[PDB]
DNA sequence: TATACAACCTACTACCTC
RNA sequence: UGAGGUAGUAGGUUGUAUA
């Protein structure tokens, strides 16, 4: 992993687009190993493998191969990762926006410049962090659309405390509205199916509360009458920690969220992949050494 | 007895305003939303890499299958599919020597510093001093710079 | 201009009768249209009509 | 879309046409239907 | 500044590929 | 690192209650 994100940091510092391909994964048949067996097998796949390598080639030449029309107009969707870094033990957090207004066109960006937390443990922000955060989402937000977002929608894999929540609102304008969901991807609940030898379809959702619920975004989707697991299918815990919110909506949100994911050529995946983007920039940032405005496009990153 | 609720699949707008769920059979039919005329591509890495590269390119750009094509969508083909040129003729070489990965690879966590430096410093004198367009840098890592 | 009463009629026969209707309209001062008096030559031919 | 079924011009507008005004791949799929329920000759990885 | 316990958080290696 | 997933192994913070 060092010569992954060194380089792919050291080129952030001049913004030049690039891929890593190894050798094994665009010649699969000559490096034979162990009797004449490829390491890695790509006899039924090949399609597959042209499909994701063609899509991340066109993506980071500048192209934009689909977008996403259901979503909520004048919403943004943040998502915030931690990543420790022990080289004081620093907790250091980077974001992912997405917003879509005038044209239906989404954008698509990464909030960076890195907040850090000087705790061993403590995946939280404080006050001052947290304000300047939220001024520059609010104002990127603002310059893109002419306007401010009438409503925010911040998610993270972990909870927000009161001075979190306390200065978002101090820095909140007039007439916007904040919500905060935590999306858990390992509590212990598996529905196996009764009668068939198949798992539980994608799209279930259980509501166990007015603000907690439990979705169903792996198993057997119908389309490609196969399963987009192994095993039996995990479901990801929902919960509204703060803010006044139904628990439809979010759920709605959270599978066109999972739509979108330009690093690979899937149906979807398990997880949002804006916590997913956004922990990669945090591992870039994090491997060089010191960046005073950072790149906000996900071509260098990705 | 414990109701489960079904919240529907999103669709995501293709070429032509058009809507699917599966990215792949969207771009198959209707295609990508935007015109960027060509991909000029940069490859970094030993002769070796480039032949490879290369090889790769032919094949992709015509038609590949699976073993089934319900569960994966079959490959129309680069310009079928994108509608856009990314061929091998145009292709920026930068080689990586033989004797440079031998001397220069062989404590790791200066190895793997070395090996960044050089690769990168390539890349950024092709960017500064040179009259040719890139727009993707492709980095050919030979079988020995990863285990 | 919701004033014209519109008759339609069969091409080969049933056309003595349709003649016959308009001219007594016409002649009570209503205002008839009609494929026989009415329809000028070199004019398209279903434009027209709808 | 814009165009109702109400407003056709007198050739056509006793003959029900095929859906093409929300997808495509539906309208498609409804024509090769009806190719094969009236037997239009075809030439074959189709 | 530590023993024991629930509740959450991250970070590596190793194995499959429908 | 073409990607996805399933598991395993390690630690750490908080909250009592103790000394
Ligand atoms: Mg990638």
């Amino acid at each position: 992993a060092q010569f992954h994100d060194q380089l792919k940091a050291r080129l952030l510092e001049h913004t030049i687009p690039t891929q890593i391909l190894r050798e094994s994964t665009l010649a699969w048949r000559d490096f034979k190993n162990t009797f004449g067996a490829p390491i890695r097998d790509f006899s039924k796949i090949e399609g597959h493998l042209a499909w994701t390598i063609s899509t991340a080639a066109y993506y980071k030449a500048g192209g934009k191969p689909w977008k996403l029309g259901d979503i909520r107009p004048g919403v943004c969707y943040l998502g915030l990762v931690y990543k420790k870094i022990e080289k004081n033990p620093q907790n250091a957090c980077c974001a992912a926006q997405m917003f879509l207004d005038n044209g239906d066109g989404t954008v698509f960006k990464g909030e960076v410049g890195p907040w850090y937390n000087p705790e061993k443990g403590e995946y939280h922000l404080k006050p001052k962090e947290a304000k300047a955060l939220l001024t520059q989402a609010l104002e990127s937000y603002k310059e893109q659309n002419k306007s401010y977002p009438k409503e925010v929608f911040i998610h993270a894999r972990t909870r927000f405390n009161d001075e979190e929540w306390n200065a978002f609102n101090e820095v909140t304008p007039k007439n916007t509205n904040l919500v905060g969901v935590t999306i858990t991807k390992s509590k212990p609940l598996k529905l196996y199916k009764t009668e068939g030898a198949f798992p539980i379809m994608r799209g279930n959702a259980y509501i166990v509360d007015e603000k907690k619920a439990f979705l169903w975004t792996l198993g057997f989707v119908p389309k490609l009458q196969s399963t987009l697991s192994m095993e039996v299918p995990n479901p990801i815990f929902i919960e509204i920690n703060k803010g006044e919110a139904e628990i439809q909506q979010v759920l709605k949100d959270i599978l066109a969220l999972t739509k979108l994911n330009y690093n690979a050529c899937i149906y979807a995946d398990g997880e949002p992949v804006t916590l997913r983007f956004a922990n990669k920039i945090g591992e870039i940032l994090t491997a060089s050494t010191e960046i005073k405005t950072p790149p906000l496009a996900f071509k260098y990153y990705i | 007895m414990k109701e489960l609720i079904y919240i529907e699949e999103p669709s995501i707008l293709f070429a032509h305003g058009q809507k699917c769920t599966d990215p792949r059979d969207g771009l198959a039919l209707f295609g990508p939303l935007n015109q960027i005329y060509g991909i000029k591509s940069g490859v970094v890495g030993t002769q070796k890499g480039l032949q490879i590269f290369k090889s790769y390119l032919d094949k992709i750009q015509k038609p590949i299958y699976n073993h089934n094509n319900i569960t994966r969508p079959m490959f129309p083909g680069f310009e079928a599919v994108f509608g856009c040129k990314w061929e091998s003729q145009n292709i920026v070489f930068k080689e990586i020597t033989d004797e440079e990965i031998r001397r220069y690879l062989f404590s790791t966590h200066k190895r793997t510093y070395d090996l960044v430096t050089l690769f990168n410093d390539k890349i950024i004198t092709a960017n500064k001093n040179d009259e040719e367009r890139v727009d993707v840098w492709f980095v050919i890592v030979p079988e020995e710079i990863y285990k | 201009m919701r004033n014209k009463i519109f008759i339609s009629h069969a091409t080969p026969e049933d056309d003595d009768f349709t003649r016959w209707l308009s001219l007594k309209l016409i002649g009570l001062g209503y205002e008839v249209w009609c494929d026989i008096l009415f329809l000028d030559k070199g004019v398209d031919f279903w434009s027209t009509i709808e | 879309e814009n165009l109702s079924y109400d407003d056709i011009n007198i050739e056509i507008v006793r003959l029900n046409a095929i859906d093409f005004k929300k997808s495509w791949a539906k309208g498609l799929q409804d024509l090769l239907d009806a190719f094969e329920k009236q037997n239009v000759p075809k030439k074959p990885k189709s």
